[PDB]
């Protein structure tokens, strides 16, 4: 209490500076991958993204299935966290 | 044994001067102002945190929701 | 000083002004010794030991200056012309200290039984004139413990 | 006054009183010319110059009301009656002035 | 987990991986879709 009582308004101020600015990045990344995440997570691999025939219907139809089984072994690893 | 009279009306320049403006600023109603966006600091350091906890465990229910 | 400040003007919330009484030491080795006071005042107040210094600064030696003219008064010597006050920030409560040290002669007066005598101030020092150490002295009046005198 | 407030009572932490010396263009203009007196004292004090308001309030001009009666004395002139103390917010420091 | 000389590496299984990625950005669109509606 005498140290917190120290000059030191600036060392606290500046923690706390630091603290909402962690929180703020932290929070606007969230909400960055609340939406697409393989864009924010996968820049690079996801660049090149009007009348588009390259698309494959089958493909997405194998990427939902591979979603739920991903899922799947996010479950399987929870787990093995917990043992 | 005194003075009477006498009156005592009372880069580096940069910041002294910003700083004192600032730390008046500061002192100024604010109190509301500095409370708030801490209020929305610590919102946003927990609802992120908690987002953090809900990845940690099964991302793609939490991440693919409507697929999953 | 408690001065705080508005925004274009400056107000007094408190002026606390005390006596302090100069120790027997300061007086015979500064004052007597090197005509010189210091510049930090500790005394007993209150039952609370407390000490204090002048513009809130380090301590120093200070010279001591004849007191400025005037008429039918007795010499006296200070060290300080000013009073303290603290630099401006804005909206703030802010503290300043002055200490200055005077020496004055004074005339005393004293009536039968002469156990107790008055000064040219108007103060009752509570013991006889004539009480000490030598030829009985001890027999004199003095409601003032044995260590002050 | 430097009030400060418990919870089912209320203090004096301290009492400020000073005198301020009514400037000549006041008595000339306002009470000589007028009959009526400010309500802000500005004066020289401890070499720093001060600034005050009657109940933390703005400028106003007030009437010069007779002193109440009194035996033996001369008479007097006053315009404000009463003190000025902060309202209560509780386990707090607040400074209410009179002039 | 498991993660010198390694030559277990599939050139053509990342290739595949490449292009999941694409595509599993298909599905993020479509689910942000779904929500705002």
């Amino acid at each position: 209490s005498g140290v917190s009582s120290f000059f030191g308004a600036l060392a606290v101020g500046l923690l706390v500076l630091a603290g909402l600015a962690a929180a703020f990045f932290a929070f606007r990344y969230v909400m960055r991958l609340q939406s697409n995440p393989m864009k924010a997570l996968y820049p690079l691999t996801t660049k090149e993204l009007e009348e588009g025939g390259d698309f494959d219907e089958a493909k997405l139809a194998e990427a939902r299935e591979m979603i739920r089984y991903m899922a799947l072994v996010s479950a399987m690893e929870r787990t093995e966290h917990k043992a | 044994f005194a003075d009477i009279d006498t009156v005592i009306h009372a880069v580096m320049g940069i910041v002294g001067g910003v700083v004192s403006a600032v730390s008046g600023v500061s002192s100024f109603f604010g109190a509301l102002a500095v409370g708030l966006l801490v209020l929305a600091g610590l919102a946003a350091a927990f609802f992120a945190f908690r987002y953090v906890m809900r990845l940690q465990s099964n991302p793609m229910k939490a991440l693919y929701p409507l697929t999953t | 000083s408690q001065v705080w400040f508005g925004h274009r003007y400056s107000q007094f919330m408190g002026i606390f002004e005390d006596r302090a009484p100069v120790p027997f030491e300061e007086v015979i080795d500064k004052i007597n010794a090197k005509g010189v006071c210091r510049s930090t005042a500790k005394y007993v107040r209150n039952n609370l030991e407390t000490t204090a210094f002048h513009r809130d600064d380090h301590e120093t030696d200070m010279e001591l200056k004849p007191a400025n003219a005037a008429t039918r008064t007795s010499r006296g010597w200070h060290t300080t012309d000013l009073k303290y006050n603290p630099s401006r920030v804005e909206a703030f409560h802010r503290y300043g200290t002055t200490v200055n040290c005077i020496v004055e002669e004074v005339d005393a007066r004293s009536v039968y039984p002469y156990d107790e005598f008055v000064l040219a101030t108007g103060d009752f020092v509570y013991m006889s004139p004539f009480y000490g150490y030598r030829e009985g002295s001890h027999t004199e009046h003095t409601s003032y413990a044995a260590d002050r005198f």
